[PDB]
């Protein structure tokens, strides 16, 4: 149900049809994706698009991150120094494009966060990735 | 042996859907290097199920045997639907 | 393709990565074996054995189809510069594309047999079939 839950029911809702998500200044910033040995995570670097786009707001910066197959998506977790951070869908293309926008606000001064999720074709296999590191080009800035 | 049976009943299906899956576009290949392709495959789906089949090493040969038998009643149709398409 | 397919190319190709580069060289050693006609020389290239450009061009091939995967969404745009090369318009005859994309699932699966599944099979297949004839759609 949730975007941290499962990505797969998440955009079963049809309100995030084509919902607008590219409203208010935003930032690109570049990342990489590695994994528990500090090898590239080639699944995950694949999936997300880099750069991603840094929106502002009257707090704290909300790092978008664009997930492709959102279909097989399952699990998403996003942990900022081991604390669990609030993940959303903002929007999502369906197929064939089956794009998933999701967004989560991020403190001043982050740059390395964590992803615990998993993957999963329809009624089959369950591929956990407890792992992947996700480092951005530069430290990440709310503007005022 | 029924574990074996259903799971050849799988590999028949699953191989099937590659025979449909295939289009046969220009540039097309020739009727030698498609029968080299057609055993490329039936050689893979041997040699998953073979780790996939279960039971005495007589019972894994002969379900394997089955295996190769029934690949091939699905693969001889498919090369001589191609041996018509190529000629015109 | 499909999300099931789209699924099934990244988490294969991704289980070779920095292994691609070897078997992009070994599939087009492969395709020369299983099929003969393939094999053919000419001036300006080394297909020895043991050559420093066939495992250049492997890395080459690599790095192409990495692209690809990357970018499986949109197939066509990220492969029409590579298939406007004149090293394959004028070398390479436009058959051997899917013979050597056919090489390369025999080269994936064989090195990577437990994550080969039938249906990861397929979907490679078709996936490897489009960038063929990506490749081929010039000449
Ligand atoms: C579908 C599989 C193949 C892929 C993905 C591929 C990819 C590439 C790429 C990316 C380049 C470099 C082009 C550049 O400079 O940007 C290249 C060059 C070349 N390829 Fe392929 N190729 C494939 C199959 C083949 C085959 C079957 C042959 C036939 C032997 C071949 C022969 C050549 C030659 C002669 C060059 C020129 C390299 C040089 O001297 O600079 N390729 N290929």
């Amino acid at each position: 149900h949730m975007a941290d839950e499962s990505l797969k029911d998440a955009i079963k809702d049809p309100a995030l049809e084509n919902k607008e998500h590219d409203i208010g200044p935003r930032e690109q910033v570049n990342f990489q994706l590695l994994d528990k040995n500090n090898e590239t995570q080639y699944y995950h670097f694949f999936s997300i698009k880099d750069p991603a786009d840094v929106y502002y707001t009257k707090k704290k910066a909300e790092v978008e991150l664009d997930i492709n197959t959102a279909s097989t998506w399952k699990k998403f977790e996003v942990y900022e120094n081991n604390q669990k951070l609030p993940v959303r869908l903002v929007s999502y293309s369906p197929v064939p494009e089956d794009h998933a926008y999701i967004r989560f606000p991020v403190s001043d001064g982050t740059q390395e966060l964590k992803i615990v999720s998993s993957t999963q074709i329809d009624d089959g296999e369950e591929t956990n990735y407890d792992y992947t590191k996700l480092v951005f080009a530069k430290p990440i800035y709310n503007d005022p | 042996l029924k574990a074996n049976k259903d799971l050849i009943s799988a590999g028949l299906k699953e191989f099937s859907v590659l025979l449909n899956q295939q289009v046969f576009n220009d540039p097309l290949v020739s009727e030698e290097d498609m029968v080299t392709v057609v055993e490329d495959w039936m050689n893979f789906y041997i040699n998953y199920y073979r780790q996939q089949v279960t039971g005495e090493p007589q019972e894994r040969d002969k379900a394997l045997q089955e295996l190769r038998q029934e690949l091939n009643t699905l693969a001889n149709p498919f090369l001589a639907k191609y041996r018509d398409f190529l000629k015109s | 393709l499909s999300p099931a397919d789209k699924t099934n190319v990244k988490a294969a190709w991704g289980k070779v990565g920095a292994h691609a580069g070897e078997y992009g060289a070994e599939a087009l050693e492969r395709m020369f074996l299983s099929f003969p006609t393939t094999k053919t020389y000419f001036p300006h290239f080394d297909l020895s054995h043991g050559s420093a450009q066939v495992k250049g061009h492997g890395k080459k091939v690599a790095d192409a189809l990495t692209n690809a995967v990357a970018h499986v969404d949109d197939m066509p745009n990220a492969l029409s510069a590579l298939s406007d090369l004149h090293a394959h318009k004028l070398r390479v005859d436009p058959v051997n594309f899917k013979l050597l994309s056919h090489c390369l699932l025999v080269t994936l699966a064989a090195h990577l047999p437990a994550e080969f599944t039938p249906a990861v099979h397929a979907s490679l297949d078709k996936f490897l079939a489009s960038v063929s004839t990506v490749l081929t759609s010039k000449y």
